[PDB]
Formats: structure tokens, sequence, C-alpha cells
């Protein structure tokens, strides 16, 4: 098989810009979740099976709603961490120099 | 222009909660939905409000999206101009040759 | 010394030789670092410098 | 439950809706009458060049994007191969958003919108996105849609620089990847044994051994394994 | 009740039970917590904002690492009620006292396994949240006389000697690794800007690392042989203009 000059460095690219964000995508599973069940009852089809969450449940739904509310207290607490942890890079960069 | 890494985070304490508020209001409508003891109107007048919140939580899940690719190729600069970018800023050059001699 | 002992490991024997093969195709298999073959009068040549 | 999620069927249907196109058009009207489609990629060109702030120019661009993923899950409309249409037209974009500033504008908001529709097929998806060259930069950095499109060959080169360059460790195991790391540490071991005040001055050789393989990147098992090999040679005399 | 003032009584009712504690930090870095300091229903999870409720009919166990997370986060920040040496330990304290804490009530989860995974989170919070290098080598005390807890990867009864259950692609270390060799090349970038606390901070952080994994691991004994480039016994400050041109001597 063939190997290109242009097709090594796609794969070189794709290994720089390769990130494992775990709160990021647990946080837009639920809003890939609740897109879907809400986008079938503007049609009407929504049924007992298992391409979808859940059907209609007060206990079920009470879940999704508290899992939301845990989901983005996580990610709130992980974009805090990030700010933080860049700011005094700085200053300890600074302070060796000055 | 460019971008500063601590406003590009700044946007997304903004641009999570704007977001953050949409899919409450839609959790709140499934609530009067799912409940055995409702009526007529209060199942009626509430699925008026839906579709008009579908709308915008997949517009505001686009941004979400496109702001966080635009840090992934901001920092991966700022790992660049890690280095001797700060180096040749002092002023101060006979007295730092002198110390390490 | 150590930098001589390796030179004399890499141009006798042929698995050490064949190690150091696969960690430079693996690495870029279009290589324009070239080592591909025996280079033999460089051989007793350059086991003379060790 | 089975008999009132009935009531939720029929209440959709009533009252709510019309099939929407005088409430949805964002930058069409028809397809037939307005078509004009070669004159009509310009007429859009026009105006986007003359764009000054990134917000409202964003959102001409996402809502340029979210009609079209609507439009090709229908079909039969005009004319099967309107793939190529379309194609044809964001390859005028892209390159003259290159011109004006340094970027991929036009090119994140294309992965944006092709990740989040929920009612796309993944599978169309793909079979547009291999035909239009100028975005398979933005591919290749992004979302996953590019592992498809990765040639078989050319995946053992990810499965060999994803766990180099990511995940092993970057230390030096042999006497050969550090001449010069390894040569101050024997050269340091030499010296101790050759000093009157060795017991007084222990813990000043220590902190210049941490600092000597924090520099040069050693190894912690092959450091242990040359300080048993030289205090070996000196042991009838040192080894207090 | 509402699920966020939950967690700020959860917080306050934290920072109670932990100031009581009589235990200093020099004796807190060698000498672990033992299990029969705390009293019963805080190691079983009752307490006084999770018994006024009736509304925790989720998860309890995914709901304790939020209320863990964002109290080592609030106590990192907050120094400026008393002297700032005294206040500094006293952020440091609370971590190590909440960190003892996810070890020793590991039974009274509804997981075994879920305790593997929550110890590796809040010990990558402190590393980032700890703000110099004269501080990582005050704190590193702790993470090495309690290194055997770090190898028994999801399972209630300790590894013998020697025996680790870390493998580099998997859950604990799969996401870890890959954020823990940033920080060791983000150091060994500015090769300018390097003090001596610097280079002693990159020792105890790569020996740490190599002392988890087995010795025959794939990403642990360098097996793509790369001579390094770096070997640069030089300084940069101590050369003016590197002339070439006045060739008389020897």
């Amino acid at each position: 098989m063939p190997l290109s000059q242009k097709q090594i460095d796609q794969v070189r690219t794709k290994v720089h810009y390769s990130e494992v964000d775990t709160p990021f995508n647990k946080y837009l599973d639920i809003l890939g979740k609740v897109t879907k069940l809400t986008g079938s009852i503007i049609n009407g089809t929504l049924s007992n099976d298992d391409s979808k969450i859940e059907k209609l449940t007060e206990q079920n739904i009470s879940q999704l709603k508290e899992s939301a509310h845990l989901r983005f207290l996580d990610l709130q607490s992980s974009i805090d961490t990030k700010k933080v942890a860049d700011e005094n890079w700085e200053t300890c960069q600074q302070e060796t120099l000055a | 222009e460019g971008r500063t890494y601590f406003e590009s985070l700044c946007e997304e304490e903004q641009s999570l909660q704007e977001s953050q508020t949409h899919l409450l209001n839609i959790l709140d409508i499934l609530s009067v939905l799912a409940d055995p003891r409702s009526s007529d109107d209060l199942l009626t007048e509430s699925l008026k409000k839906l579709p008009d919140l579908h709308r915008e939580l997949i517009n505001s899940s686009i941004r979400l999206r496109y702001d966080k690719y635009q840090t992934r190729e901001a920092q991966l600069l700022e790992d660049t101009k890690t280095g001797r970018d700060v180096a040749a800023g002092v002023q101060n050059p006979k007295s730092i040759s002198e110390y390490y001699s | 010394c150590f930098t001589t002992n390796l030179i004399r490991n890499l141009i006798s024997s042929d698995e050490t030789r064949n190690f150091y093969k696969s960690c430079y195709l693996r690495e870029n298999p279009l290589s324009d670092i070239d080592f591909e073959n025996l280079d033999e009068v460089n051989k007793k040549r350059g086991l003379n410098l060790c | 439950m089975a008999e009132q999620t009935l009531l939720s069927k029929l209440n959709a249907l009533s009252q709510k809706v019309i099939p929407p196109a005088s409430p949805s058009q964002a930058s069409i009207l028809t397809e037939e009458v307005i078509r004009n489609w070669p004159e009509r990629s310009k007429t859009l060109c026009s105006d986007f060049t003359a764009l000054e702030s990134n917000d409202e120019k964003e959102d001409w661009l996402r809502t340029l994007f979210i009609e079209l993923f609507d439009f090709i899950n229908k079909n039969d409309e005009n004319s099967p191969l309107k793939l190529s249409d379309v194609a044809s037209f964001t390859n005028e974009l892209v390159n003259h958003e290159r011109q004006v500033s340094q970027a991929s504008i036009v090119g994140k908001m294309f992965i944006a919108v092709s990740s989040t529709v929920p009612n796309i097929n993944d599978l169309t998806t793909i079979s547009l996105c291999k035909l239009i060259p100028s975005l398979h930069e933005e591919l290749f950095k992004f979302s996953w849609i590019s592992s498809k499109l990765l040639n078989k060959e050319q995946t053992t080169l990810l499965r060999h620089l994803l766990k180099k360059s990511k995940y092993e460790l970057k230390k030096y195991n042999l006497l050969v990847e550090n001449s010069v790391g390894y040569g101050q540490l024997v050269a340091l071991l030499i010296l101790a044994y050759y000093d009157p005040d060795n017991f007084s001055k222990v813990s000043a050789y220590l902190k210049e051994i941490y600092h000597i393989m924090g520099k040069y990147s050693l190894d912690s098992i092959r450091t242990l394994d040359v300080i048993l090999n030289v205090s070996s040679q000196f042991i009838t005399e040192g080894y207090k | 009740s509402n699920t966020e003032e939950l967690i700020q009584n959860s917080i306050g009712f934290l920072q109670k039970t932990f100031k009581a504690l009589p235990v200093s930090f020099d004796s807190i870095r060698h000498e672990p917590l033992p299990s029969s300091m705390l009293h019963a229903s805080v190691l079983n999870f009752e307490w006084e904002p999770l018994e006024k409720n009736i509304s925790a009919i989720h998860d309890r166990d995914s709901l304790i690492d939020i209320i863990l997370k964002r109290f080592i986060i609030d106590s990192m920040t907050n120094a400026i009620e008393d002297e700032e040496e005294n206040n500094l330990e006293k952020g440091l304290l609370n971590s190590c006292i909440g960190l003892d804490f996810v070890y020793n009530s590991r039974f009274n989860r509804s997981n075994p396994a879920s305790w593997g995974n929550t110890f590796f989170e809040l010990f990558s919070t402190i590393i980032d949240l700890l703000n110099s290098p004269s501080t990582f080598l005050k704190f590193w005390p702790y993470a090495e006389s309690r290194i055997e807890w770090f190898k028994m990867n999801t399972s209630v009864e300790p590894v013998s000697l020697g025996e680790s259950n870390l493998i580099s692609y998997k859950q604990p270390l799969y996401e870890k690794l890959r954020h823990w060799n940033d920080i060791l090349a983000k150091l060994e970038n500015n090769d300018i800007l390097n003090t001596v606390k610097h280079y002693n901070m990159k020792y105890k952080l790569e020996n740490f690392l190599s002392e988890l994994l087995p010795i025959n691991e794939e990403s642990n004994f360098n097996r793509s042989a790369s001579i390094s480039a770096l070997q640069e016994s030089d300084n940069e400050w101590n050369r003016s203009a590197r002339e070439r041109e006045s060739n008389r001597s020897s």
C-alpha cells in the first residue's frame, strides 16, 4: 500500500487535536437525549420502545431532572480549575523573570 | 483578532449558563404531561409552549460546541508560546552573564 | 565509550541492526533519513574507529 | 398509562402546527420560482463579505447550514443529485473566508451543525463530506467522521502514534540515550568516594543527584542500577 | 427542596466535622488517618442535610463525588480570616482529611468499584489547584506514603507487595496519564526559566508514575528507543553573540 506525504500529515494532525474531555461529553449526552425525546412529541410518535430513553414517567423523568443538575455542576467546577491552573502558571513564570 | 484564554473561558461560563436555562424549562414542561391528576387545558396550554423552546435549545447546542473547538486551537498556540518568548525581554544582560560565570 | 560501544554492537550483530529497523520505519515510513543497506566498506572502516 | 398516552397523540396533531413553509423560511423562499441557483450563490456571497460583527455573521452561518440539513432528508424534490449542488457552493465559501481572515469559521460551523441536528442520517453525511477537498483539515482535527474516512493501512499508524506520544513516559533507559546525563552521574559518584568529609555531607550529594536526573530525564530503575554498580568497586574501604 | 441548597448545607456540614478533628499536618503526611476517629454515621452517609429530605430518589454515591469536590475547591481559595501562613496549611489539611475519607468509607458505597474512579479524580484536582513548586514539595510526602492505595484498582482488599492492578489503557489511567504527561512536558519546554525547584518537581513526579505501573508495561521502559536531542550543557545567558571571526589562539 502507498503512503504519501499528504496522507502522513493527516495522521499527525489527528494526533495533536485529540482530547479526552469526560465531563464535557457527559453533558452533551444529556442535551442529545432530551432533544431526541421532545423531537418525537412534535410529530406524535411516542411508543414503548428502547430507541428513546424513557416514555413518560413521574419517576423516570425525575431521574433526568436530577441528572441534569449533577452533570452541570461538574462541568462548571471543571472549568473553574482550568481558570486557576493557567492563572498561577503565568505569575510563577513572571516572578522568575522579575 | 486573537482571543485571550481568560476571556475565552469566561464566555463559556455564560454560554453554558444560557444553555442550562433552556434545558430546565423543557423538563418543567414534560413534568406536567406526566402527572396523572392533570386537566384538560393545563395539558393544552403547556404543549403550546413546547416547539418554541425546542428551536432555541438546538440553536444553543451549536454555539456550545463551536466555542469548545475555539479553545483547543487557542491553547495549542499557548503550548508553543512557552519557550524563550519571554527570555529576550530582560534589559539587564551584563549582570546575568557575570552571575553565571 | 558509551557511543562507541553501540557502533560495534550495531555493525556486527544483525538482530540489533534489525531492531532499529522497526523504530525508524514506524515513526515515518516515507523516510528521508536512510540506513537501508549494508554499507560494507564503511562496515570495515567504522569497526576500526571502534 | 397506555390509555392516557393516546390522549397526547391526538392533542399533538389537532391544534398545534401547520407544516412550516410560512413560519420557517431562513434564506430560501421556495425551490422552483426562486431557483436561479448559480446566480443565487453570489447574492448570498455578496452581503457575506460586508459583515463586521462576529455574532451576527455567525447567526447567519448557523441558519444557513440548518435549513440545508432538513432539506436533504426529504427526497425527490426536484433533482436526485443535489448533494453536488451544495458541495460546489461551499468550496467557494471556504476559499473566500480564508482570504479576509486567518481561521476556519465556515469550516468549524460545518462540523457543529453536522453533529447536533437530530434528523440527519449519518451515512448520508459522510457521502457528502468526502467530496469537498478543502475541509479535510477540519475533519481530522475535529468530530469523528474522519475515522470512516481513514484508510485501513493508515489506521495502523494511528495505533502506533497514539501510544507513543501521549501515553509513553518520556524517560531514558539506556546509557546511550543520555551520554551527557549518565556521564555526570558516574563522575559524581567517583568524586564522593574520594572525600575525607563523607558523613557530614551525605545530604549534599543526594540533592545534586536529584538535580542531575531531573534536568536530564533519566530513569529511576537504571539509576539505582548504576549506583549499585559503581559502589561495588569501592566496597572494601567505603561501605559506611 | 432545591438540589443546589442540598449541596450548600452539605459543604457547611463537612466544615463542622473536620474542624473539630484534632490532628496536625505534620502528623498526617506520614501516618494515615485511623478509621475509628470519625463518628459511625459519617462513614455510612447518614448526614444532617441527608435526613431532612426524602427527595433523594436518585443516586447517592454519584452525589457524594460533587460534594467532596466542591468542598476541596472552596478550601483552597479562602485564606482571609486569619494570618496567611496558618491559612495555607488549613487548606492542605482539609485536603488530606477529605482524601482519607474516600478510602475508609469504601465498603459503605453502593459499589466497591465506584471509589477507584473517585480517588483518582480528587487527586488530580489537588495537583492543578496547587499553585507553586514550593508548595508541591510540601504536599508530596502525602502522596508517597499512601502509594499502595493507588495500585488496588477497584478492589477493597490490598495488593500484596509488587503486584499492581494498573494497566495503562483502562478507566483510571486512560485520561490521567494523558493529563500528567502534559505537566511533565510543560515543565520541559522552558529550559531557560527553570529553577532548581522545577527540576526537583520533575523528578518526584516522574518517579511516581514509574512505581505505579509494572516494570513490564509497554509504556514504561521506553520501548521505541529514541536517543535524546535535548542533552544540552549550555547557557544562553552566559553566551554573548557567538563570535566566529577572531580565530587566533589555541
